[PDB]
Parts: structure tokens; sequence; C-alpha cells
């Protein structure tokens, strides 16, 4: 079996980004989650992007972004134990937004 | 040592709804999940669902979803779980215990709480000392006894003298006769000491808030 | 949901013996590399603790004399030599895949020599009387098998109304049963008569315990 593809959001205080995500059921305790995120701007592509892992977080918090600009991001997990890893879920829906001027 | 208080005895009426607890102590609590369980009377455990102290991350077992509700407070390291459209059924004993993700399973148990579902009203307890008569077979060893009837609901915590003396004691299993409960206690000294120092019985039921010893006095 | 399955649900081994608990559930428990099949044992009024995790494990604190191996679907818990502290009910946990699931249980009992039960008679306390209440109990001690059989006996007239006894659990030092009956009437009805008699019918002997008292 294989998950569905984790939920997207992005939200801002002040000036400092981050990006939010969940599952549709919460992971077991004797099992990790392993994510991937990655995020760019309209002007790279994916391929194109670093992509950094995390395991049992429901958030990241993003580095400083370049005023006035367009991003996008997205997710995806797959269930790991003891070295064993799951099915990587479909890339979650990609989520942009525009960097405030 | 890993410890779980968990809330004390409930009696509570049809259709309403409990909130019992659990305070946890002896590791970070918020390392592990928090896990719940039904042992209804006589019978094997059922789980309800656990908790991911952390996020407040939930997950149930679905024939308990919509019945319990499981809670987190972090500040005082408390599991709480709440039920709801109580009924006679819902009648059982509580357990929280605590994860491990090395296993994934209950690693430490709580000691239990006992809810009841009843309308019967509560009812304070009648301790009745039990004492020997005249002439015993070859004493060496005398036993004595404490009677508990007429009380409601449970449980009913007994025993002797503050507890100093629990060797040889055997309280039984209560008998419940027309919505009110019943037992009796056991202890056996020796002779040598009996009435030589006191024997008194500290009987207890939490829902009627009441406390009482009975000083055993060989009959007249 | 994964369905599991003890056997046999009780089982009376002789002390020092060998004791053995099978549990087989409904699809398989292994993944991840493990196999997530755990043990606990609870005594009476005592919650679970936890015995053996991911199926061979022991747990800190567990005696030598508790084993478990198994794999796939099917487990077996061993308690070799069988001890008094072991009189207890056996559960089987998986948590392969939600909702976790308990076994039905397995109830085990110590095996010993036989013992006499220890009678003993107690009439209605002056202060139960005050108030047109007259119980008398018989107490029953420390016997096995648990197997005893009581009858009472009002100046010789049998009696088998208001006869209430109560069983306690296996003790977990001498493997001993106790029960205590209690036999409860209306204060008049008690002042009525005069010889209580409370007797004991056990293997130990064809020859029935009895005890009794006079007002
Ligand atoms: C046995 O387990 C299955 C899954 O393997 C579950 O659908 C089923 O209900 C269980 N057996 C019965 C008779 O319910």
């Amino acid at each position: 079996i294989q998950m569905a593809p984790p939920s997207l959001n992005v939200t801002k205080d002040g000036d400092s980004y981050s990006l939010r995500w969940e599952t549709m059921k919460m992971r077991y305790e004797h099992i990790d989650h392993t994510f991937e995120i990655q995020y760019r701007k309209d002007t790279a592509t994916w391929k194109d992007s670093k992509t950094e892992t995390l395991q049992n977080a429901h958030s990241m918090a993003l580095p400083a972004l370049e005023p006035s600009t367009r991003y996008w991001a997205r997710v995806r997990v797959r269930t790991s134990r003891t070295g064993y890893n799951g099915i990587w879920s479909e890339w979650s829906e990609a989520r942009s937004w525009d960097t405030e001027s | 040592e890993v410890q779980l208080q968990q809330s004390g005895p409930e009696l509570v009426k049809p259709g309403t709804s409990v909130k019992m607890s659990c305070k946890a102590s002896g590791y970070t609590f918020t390392d592990y999940y928090m896990k719940w369980v039904k042992h209804s009377h006589g019978k094997s455990l059922e789980w309800i669902g656990d908790i991911n102290p952390s996020n407040g991350g939930t997950l149930y077992n679905q024939k308990f979803k919509g019945k319990a509700t499981l809670t987190v407070d972090k500040s005082s390291s408390t599991a709480s779980m709440q039920l709801s459209r109580l009924t006679s059924e819902d009648s059982a004993v509580y357990y929280c215990s605590r994860g491990d993700g090395i296993h994934g399973g209950f690693a430490y148990w709580g000691q239990g709480t006992t809810v009841t579902v009843s309308s019967a009203k509560t009812t304070a307890p009648s301790v009745y000392p039990l004492a020997p008569v005249c002439g015993d077979t070859t004493g060496s060893s005398v036993t004595l006894g404490c009677l508990v009837k007429g009380y409601f609901p449970e449980p009913v915590t007994l025993t002797w003298n503050s507890g100093s003396l629990s060797s040889g004691v055997h309280t039984f299993p209560a008998v419940l006769q027309s919505d009110l409960y019943t037992l009796s206690s056991s202890v056996t000294v020796t002779s040598s000491t009996w009435p030589s120092q006191s024997i008194t019985c500290n009987v207890a039921h939490p829902a009627s808030s009441t406390k009482v010893d009975k000083k055993i006095v060989p009959q007249v | 949901n994964i369905v599991l399955t003890q056997s046999p649900a009780s089982l009376a081994v002789s002390l020092g013996q060998r004791a053995t608990i099978s549990c087989r559930a409904n699809e398989s428990v292994y993944s991840y590399g493990d196999s997530f099949m755990h043990w606990y044992q609870q005594k009476p009024g005592q919650p679970p603790k936890l015995l053996i995790y991911l199926a061979s494990n022991l747990a800190s604190g567990v005696p030598a004399r508790f084993s478990g191996s198994g794999s796939r679907t099917d487990f077996t818990l061993t308690i070799d030599p069988v001890e008094t502290d072991d009189a207890a009910t056996y559960y089987c946990q998986q948590n392969n895949e939600d909702p976790w699931t308990f076994g039905g249980g397995t109830k085990l009992e110590i095996k010993r020599g036989d013992a006499a039960p220890t009678v003993s008679i107690f009439p209605p306390s002056s202060e139960q009387l005050t108030s047109g209440g007259a119980s008398v109990v018989c107490f029953l001690n420390n016997f096995y098998p648990k197997d005893a059989n009581v009858a009472w006996k009002i100046d010789g007239s049998e009696r088998q109304n208001g006869v209430l006894n109560s069983w306690t659990d296996q003790d977990s030092k001498d493997s001993t049963y106790s029960m205590s009956s209690t036999l409860t009437l209306t204060k008049d009805e008690y002042e009525r008569h005069n010889s209580y008699t409370c007797e004991a019918t056990h293997k130990t002997s064809t020859s029935p315990i009895v005890k009794s008292f006079n007002r």
C-alpha cells in the first residue's frame, strides 16, 4: 500500500515564510514518516531544485526569500522503519505564493 | 520508574459523560503516545485509540469513534479521555498506557479507572465486625472477619490496621444484590497477638466519601 | 482487522512443569522486518504488564522462565518452569495494522498438592442486629482444588434460601483458593433458632468439615 499525497499550504509571519503539511492518517508510533520537501521560483524548475528531507514533522521554516517573486512547493512521503522503506507517495499538489514587496 | 496516575472511580447516570485523566511522570511526556484501553468486566481488553502528546495527533478504534475523545495537556503532563452518550454497556475499567515506538505497544500501564453507568443511588456501606465465638478448635492461628454490606457503587478499599497487617488476609469479590453490593474480608493472625494487641478493620468507599474503622473486639 | 486467537482459553499446569500458550492471527503481523506481536501478563486486580515485545524480546524485568517465539501468524508463549507467581491471565496483542487488538486471553492455574479448607464461622454482630439485620458468615480459606461445596444447617433442617458465597482468585504464593459463604436472615428469623452450622465438602476428605455456633 502507498500513502496519499500530503496536503501543502504556505504561511507568513512578518516576512519569514513556512511550509506546513498534513497526511491522511496519523503515523504509527513504531513507524517514521519520511518527507521530501522542495520549493523553487517560477523561473527555475523542479528538476533543478534541492529537495531537503525531514522525518515525522509537519512544517518547515523557510530561509529568507527574494522580495517580489513567485515561488512553488511540493511534498511527498514514504513509510519507513528500521531502514525498510515504503512507496514514495505522489507529490503533494503544488502550492505557490508571491513574496511581499 | 515510569508513572501513570489515573483519576479515581466514577458513577455516572446514563446519557451523560465522564472525563477521566491520567498524569504521567518518569520520562519526557511528549516522547511517546498515550494509548487507552477498555477492560470490560471479566473479559479481554479493547483498544480505544492513541494520541501523540506532541501535536495532539489522534487515532481511534472505530468501534469507539464518537464515544471517546482523547485530549492532552503538556504543561501538566496529563492525558485525559472523554466518554459521552454513556450507557450500561460502557461500564468497564479504563486504562491509559504509554507507547514505545521501538515495538509500538503498551509498555507502561496505569492502575485503571472504574466507571459505573447506572441510575442507582450511591449508598454508604455498613461495616459489621466479625469476631470469634467462645472456644475455637485447636487455636494456634485465629481468624477474624469484617463484613461490608449494602454499598454502591464500586469499589471499596478495605485494609487491616492501616494496612500494616496484610499477611493472611482475604478480601472476597463483592456480590451485587438488589442494586447493592456486599463483601467480606478475613484476616488471620496468631492467638498470641489477639486480643493481645488490637486489630482494626479499615474500610473505605470513595463514592460515598466515607471511611470507617472497626476495631475487632471479642463478643460478650 | 487482524483477529488474534489464543489457545487454549485456560490450562492447569503443575508447579515446576511447562506451559505453552498459542496465539494465531486471522492474518500476518510481520512487516518492516519485525513481527508486531507482544505478550502480556495481567494478574487479578492488576493492570497488564509488558511480558515479551516484538515476538521474542523479554521485557526489562521478566524472569528467565518466560520465553516467546513465532513469526507470521503463529506464536507461542512458553513458561518453563511454571511458578506460582505465574498464576494469571495471559494476552497477545497485535500491532501490525490498526485497530490494535488483543486475544481472548488464557488463564493458567498452577497445580499443586491438595489442601483442606479452613472453616471459620461468625454469628451476626451486635451492630448489624440493632437495625433488623442478621447475617451469618462462614470462611473457607486456603484450599485446593477450587471445587469446595457448602451447605448450611439451621438447628438440623437444611437451608438453601439466602446463601451467597464468593470465591477469590488463586493465591500467588500457596496457589490456594478461598471462598466465603454468607447466609442472611431477618433478625426475627435469626432469633427464632439456636444452632447454626456451616459445613464444607472437599476432595480433601469424604468427611465434611463442620463448624457451628450457639447464641
Ligand atoms: C478475519 O479478518 C478479516 C481480515 O483478514 C476480517 O475482514 C474478518 O472480519 C475476520 N473474520 C470475520 C469472520 O469477521
